[PDB]
């Protein structure tokens, strides 16, 4: 029924700025993600966002990322500085949600983009 | 019916706790991890305990919140009668808000540390909680009654929300009692600044 | 912090038999593991959620279950159209890792 | 009226008799009316749940119909009428009760005696709970025939004094 | 004394009967006494605005006579006398009658009955005004008759008892 | 619990008769119960200094009882119940009788009269003091006699209606 | 007089509410733009509704004020509790004072924006205004009774100041009652910080 | 005994009020210079009327007490009740505390300048002290009854340390009416800011 | 009865510094008022001031002109800086009084000064 | 904020005849106006205030009224000793202003 | 019953630093004193210093003198910076006691060391 | 601030008279004066305290008085053993001094 979708482009160095475009039903509800999949690798989390612009990230990229919301487009951009030849992954924008209610609770990505394939050469 | 002293019939009434909304807010619960405070017929607060969390920093602008006026006044008049009735709330690092646009969200964080070492946080913040959502609000925490002092929970934070009405009240009656309890004796156990 | 720890690395069966992909976390997990199934070029998608749910469009053929640190992905049968990547994923407040990923492989 | 309420109307009497409760005051009801004996019995209680409720209740009837808020509830008007309309001692005692493990009053259900002829009825008193149910009558049958005990002294009183007046 | 004033003094009595109001104490009038039985009927009374007057007075009668203030008011004294002088229910309630334009209570005129002989009097009762001024005697005629009617059931009552006793 | 205790406990009755102060409950003494009636009087008294205390240790009796608090005294729990056991009115009217120097309640002894057959008593109240010791009986042996007539006349009243009925 | 029953005379009582001056405050009303308060038969404080300003600046030095000791204590308390018992004053640049060599002025600004958006400042004030100036304060604002939530007046500015004795008194009896009204409720109707 | 109409013995009660001290507080009195207030059967506050000083300094730091929570969560409750309690507290410069390891130390400055000019920190902190340990009180300060407004005393200082429960009671009985009595009308003759 | 009288000088550079002494009667019931009256021009109002030295200035003058009181001398005097060719004017110091209650309300200066000439040759 | 303006810059006529200088203002006047009479080597004082007054030693040949933003000046005979300059005067909330001023002339 | 103890060395520069050890008893109860004896003088008193490290100073040492203590050692030590030749004293640590009680009250220091010689040769 | 002066500053008795130490203040003292004796080589040892407190091991030969700004010290027969130096003791909230000291001789 939905489809998330973003866009990007090669990028040999400066930052990342990747973007996602948010289908029209339930923004607020839900916890954006970002992942990535390195050649080889398995997934990595980015960093999560929501819409009062509550953020979480992978400590790991904690000096190089910072993710943005705008509700008053339902857009928000992946940032990734000082991007590098370890930074040459597919990216994914995913919706997320947590029952965090009564026993037992959950977690999961539904709706998946398609993935945008960045390198640096 | 039972004709106490062969004479007297035994008869009830229940009272319709719903057409005082015109003028005094009325709670009830969903559940467990529901409980609402509606202030009319079009809005009202969410108040829901759950083992996540929507704001991840530490920051309640209040200051901001006032400076501009963009808030229901209802429903921060409720807000703060529910977070002036916590006692000794000593540690202001468990509250945050996003007092933005003129919305309302606030969580109080319930998080042990120590549990045995009782009266901290949670449980101040838990028995504010379970006098604005009385009658609603026994089957929300563990270990209902038993102590008074040491009330606790398996939800890590308590969520405050700004919705909309609908009717949602699925295990209580509504009722005024729960708000008018904490209109009074609005200032105790405070601690100097 | 938690982390998820994937064992059978490569797993190898026909198609048309039974088999399973376990999962183990380093201490009780805090919620319960989704199981995502990953195709060659395309995109992660939801298998199971809470260790047992199908969510909607995923066939009967998968199931799960796990609790504490252990759980496990079933799949009845091994259709060949499922011989591809599994991950477990786990969620902390704010916080969420990947399992390293176990192939299925189809032989003769 | 004649029970001099302690609230913002000076006429509380729509009907001779008691203050009545109406349709839409009362779940799954149309009219119940109380005499005025029963009603002026709580121009002097301290403890008494049920009419703390009559207070609330009669103050948005007058709250509404009198004067009018163009938006919002307009909360403050409860939030300064309360200490004159309910007696706080009642919510704290029946809070008590409930963090202390015995039966308490959620204001919902109030049981009354009503007598087969004449009509005379007393003052509702509230049904009390525990453990999330009503209490069966066998736990408080005891106060059920304190009552009519009373209501028959009254009765008694009464005739007495048509017979000395 | 025999009022058992919630006051700071214990002996309220300056001659036998009830508390007197004197020269000072009134308006363009001398010395008017009531007697001891309407003055008792206070003791229990929460919802009375005369005798909310009778304890600031009193209060004050006190306050002056006994304690000394080198300068200023030293208003701390009232700041905490009054939860144990006023009743508050009655502030806040005439306020909230005036806000919905009904008649209220502004403490300044009450209205009595004294009989022609025997001289018993009633306990006075706020004159209420609305829209700027006092109401006419028409408009709460009839609480003046069931004050009447109160008073006449009480000297039957007492020549009951004398008949007994 | 006839009494209608508004406190945390519903059921204050250990015996028939009134409530009953025991060994621990007394210096120097031993087992001390009231009738009933005396007790029930304080069901209706906003002034009264001894069933004050009644209500203060009762609700120690049970708050130690009924919940258990692990560790300190989990003080929050007087912090939020005074309000609803104590007529602040009587701690505010004592201590304004002491700053203005006449006898007041410092609530530790407390006068009661004890008929020398039935065994009939009345309700103890607080004995006086000032300058740093007790009054002498003198002071305040006109309020004993009045105690004692209204004992007197409680009784007839009794009889009265025991012919009647 | 009126003989009711036959038998009783209906009689009247007026309170001299002056004899009191010497324990408790008294308020009355002069014409509509006047009211006073009197702390006894030496000083006390003026309260006018009106259309200029004093003070055009947006300071209210209370630290320096309590850190010098200039001013008498109960027109301080005055002041206090007037201001203290305005609910929900979120906006702060509303107020303004001087308070230099013990000299007490304080004004509140009426201004709107938006008037049909009622219970912002305005509202506040002049309720609080209401009850310090009890019985004589009917004909200083318009639209008396008909909400209870939008009272306005014709004027811009509350100007509390502090004053000599004189009688003063025109429009209303001398009554305790006013100020006794804001001396309990305290604390009601306030905002988180 | 004295039978009164020559029916009736006059016969008395003494309550032990020591039962209590399991759900209240308690003060009494030792001499004039000692006033104690037990929390339980373990420990409480001393109250001290002396003319030395532990602390030679004016800082009081309330939020590091509050940061950290090494201290006794009643005696706190006490030391506040104590504080808030004070009326007209503008000079805080006379309140000094070592809230250091849990440790509660705190102190008042009654010093006068001026003594004939009553009202200004002595009286308020004394009159705090007269309600806390009421009915043990009396021959602390001098001066006893007279006024209520200037109340002095020959010490210089009142200092309120945490201690070990002993009986310590000598010149009043045990009684929770001290505490109890500034339990209620706790917020009162504050200042704005 | 009262008479208003102040100083000054002719000032080519500087700061203008006039001065206003105030008679003896009510000094704090008034606004005091400075007007300047430049030779071919009507009247223009430079500033107000009040005994509690709350002040409002001509916005043309916010950067230039301060207007102060002393109280202990009932004395006030005019502030102007970077006095030019165009501040050529006669300076006045008047009395003035604001009516504000009820409706309708009104303003006037009754009592004024003789008239300051100050210029900057 | 508001301004006024005098229309009636010039205005001759002879001495005894009757004559008017009318005000007007750009927003309704907040207030009223307050009417001065200057002399050419004196300084200004006071005529008219709120639109009505006359003040004092004032003579009954000034009168005048107004409101909303419409206002005038009345002279009723113009006595040779009044052929000067008048002006209006408004004040706002510590703002105020002045017009641009009138003249009267003798004419033969 | 008790003794106290310290330590220090001559010193002709720097700071003077000498340290006092408490006995076992009772380190709360008291005020600890330090107290200097130049040749040809009397007693003069340098600062005091309790458990809570609240401390009052001769204000001539001001500036030079800071008496700190630990209580964790039950150990206080003198300090004295810009030690010169009029500190060529015998210094002593005493403790002391103050009955602020009714009246009349009291001080004395019970408690002395045997005395520490410091010169700056 | 206060100061304390001792006048004798020499004193000389034979052993076995009577003899006193006087000792002034600048103000009426708060509190009340310490006496210490103290030895050519040993430390200060606190004789009385409080005006007349004797304290303990010190013996009945040593007593004293005072009030207002006027304290003495006596001692009853000056045993040999006691011919040394005397100091007065004062102190302030937070604040104190010594006297100059005061020395006894013995003469032939
Ligand atoms: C003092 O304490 C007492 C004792 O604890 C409290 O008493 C309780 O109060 C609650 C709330 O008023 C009562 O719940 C209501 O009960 C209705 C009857 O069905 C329920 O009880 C039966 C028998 O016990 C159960 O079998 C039902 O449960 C099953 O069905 C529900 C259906 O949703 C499921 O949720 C359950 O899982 C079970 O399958 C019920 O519990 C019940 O109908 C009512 O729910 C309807 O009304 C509410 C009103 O908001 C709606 O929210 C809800 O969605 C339902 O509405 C439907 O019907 C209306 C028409 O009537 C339509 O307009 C709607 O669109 C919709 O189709 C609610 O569950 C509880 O029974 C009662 N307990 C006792 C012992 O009496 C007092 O409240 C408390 N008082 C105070 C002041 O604190
Ligand atoms: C309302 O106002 C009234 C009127 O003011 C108050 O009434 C007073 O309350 C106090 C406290 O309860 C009473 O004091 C107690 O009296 C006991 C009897 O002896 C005392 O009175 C006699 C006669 O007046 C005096 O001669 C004694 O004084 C002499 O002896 C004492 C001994 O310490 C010396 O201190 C004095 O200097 C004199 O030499 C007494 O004043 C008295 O025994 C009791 O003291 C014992 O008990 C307390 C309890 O904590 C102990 O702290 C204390 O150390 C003593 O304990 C010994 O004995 C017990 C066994 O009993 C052992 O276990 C201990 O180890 C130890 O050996 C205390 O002094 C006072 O008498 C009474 N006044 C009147 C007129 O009745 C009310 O309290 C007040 N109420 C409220 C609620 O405010
Ligand atoms: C929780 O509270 C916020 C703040 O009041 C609510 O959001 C607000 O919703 C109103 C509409 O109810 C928005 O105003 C109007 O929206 C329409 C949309 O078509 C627009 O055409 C109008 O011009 C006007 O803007 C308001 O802007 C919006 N504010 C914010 C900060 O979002 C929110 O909906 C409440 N939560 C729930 C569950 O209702
Ligand atoms: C409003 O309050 C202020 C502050 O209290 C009042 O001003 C003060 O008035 C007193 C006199 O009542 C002045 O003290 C004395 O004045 C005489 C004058 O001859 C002088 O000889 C004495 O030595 C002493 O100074 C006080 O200084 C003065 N303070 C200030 C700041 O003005 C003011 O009068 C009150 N308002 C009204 C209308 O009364
Ligand atoms: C006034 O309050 C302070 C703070 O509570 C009290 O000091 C504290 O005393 C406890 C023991 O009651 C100390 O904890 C334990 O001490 C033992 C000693 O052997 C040790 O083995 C344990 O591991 C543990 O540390 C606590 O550390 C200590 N804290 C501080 C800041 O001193 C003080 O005693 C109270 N005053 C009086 C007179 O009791």
């Amino acid at each position: 029924q939905l489809q998330e979708s973003g866009a990007g482009l090669l990028k040999p160095s400066e930052t990342l700025s990747l973007s996602c475009t948010v289908d029209g039903e339930s923004f607020n509800g839900f916890f954006w993600t970002w992942i990535r999949q390195p050649p080889g690798k398995g997934l990595e989390w980015i960093g999560e966002i929501n819409h009062l612009a509550s953020t979480g990230y992978n400590p790991s990229l904690k000096s190089r990322v910072t993710i943005s919301v705008d509700t008053s487009k339902n857009q928000f951009s992946l940032k990734l500085t000082s991007v590098t030849a370890a930074d040459t992954a597919v990216y994914y924008c995913a919706r997320g949600y947590s029952y965090g209610f009564a026993w037992p609770n959950y977690h999961y990505l539904d709706v998946w983009g398609k993935g945008t394939t960045v390198t640096v050469s | 019916t039972s004709l106490y002293k062969g004479v007297y019939e035994l008869q009830t009434l229940e009272l319709n706790m719903e057409t005082l909304n015109m003028t005094m807010p009325l709670s009830c619960t969903k559940n467990n991890s529901h409980h609402y405070i509606m202030v009319g017929n079009e809005t009202g607060l969410e108040l829901t305990l759950t083992n996540t969390s929507i704001i991840n920093h530490k920051f309640c602008n209040l200051s901001d919140a006032h400076k501009k006026n963009l808030y229901d006044h209802a429903l921060m008049s409720i807000i703060s009668t529910f977070h002036l009735s916590i006692p000794n709330f000593n540690q202001y690092e468990a509250m945050s808000c996003d007092f933005n646009g003129g919305k309302i969200s606030v969580q109080y964080n319930l998080s042990h540390s120590a549990a045995n070492h009782c009266g901290t946080v949670a449980n101040g913040v838990l028995q504010t909680f379970m006098r604005m959502a009385w009658g609603g609000s026994y089957i929300a925490l563990d270990s209902g009654c038993g102590n008074w002092d040491c009330i606790m929970t398996s939800y890590q934070y308590l969520i405050i929300q700004n919705t909309t009405w609908e009717d949602h009240c699925q295990f209580s009656r509504p009722s005024p009692i729960g708000y008018l309890g904490l209109l009074s004796q609005r200032t105790r156990d405070i601690y100097i600044s | 912090e938690t982390t998820l720890t994937q064992s059978p690395a490569t797993l190898s069966l026909s198609p048309g038999e039974r088999a399973t992909l376990s999962c183990r976390a380093s201490q009780s997990v805090s919620s319960y593991l989704a199981w995502y199934q990953h195709k060659p070029g395309q995109a992660p998608r939801l298998l199971i959620y809470g260790a047992s749910k199908r969510a909607t469009g995923i066939p009967s053929r998968f199931s799960g279950s796990g609790s504490g640190t252990d759980f496990s992905l079933t799949i009845s049968s091994l259709e060949p159209e499922d011989f591809a990547v599994y991950y477990c994923q786990h969620r902390s407040d704010w916080r969420t890792t990947f399992g390293q990923g176990t192939r299925l492989e189809i032989k003769k | 009226g004649t029970f001099t309420w302690t609230l913002s109307d000076s006429e509380g009497k729509d009907t001779p008799g008691g203050y009545c409760l109406t349709r839409w005051m009362l779940i799954e009801a149309e009219l119940k009316c109380f005499g005025n004996t029963a009603v002026a019995k709580c121009n002097e209680k301290h403890d008494e749940e049920f009419c703390d409720m009559l207070r609330l209740f009669d103050f948005n009837k007058q709250a509404i119909q009198r004067l009018k808020a163009p938006a919002q509830m307009s909360i403050q008007l409860i939030n300064k009428a309360v200490n004159a309309l309910i007696n706080d001692q009642l919510i704290m005692k029946n809070h008590l009760r409930d963090i202390m493990c015995i039966p308490y009053c959620n204001y919902s259900k109030y049981w009354y005696l009503n007598h087969t002829t004449t009509g005379r009825t007393s003052l509702p008193k509230c049904w009390l709970v525990s453990n999330g149910s009503y209490l069966n009558e066998t736990h408080f049958s005891d106060d059920i025939e304190q009552q009519a005990d009373n209501m028959i002294t009254e009765m008694l009183q009464k005739e007495y004094m048509e017979r000395q007046g």
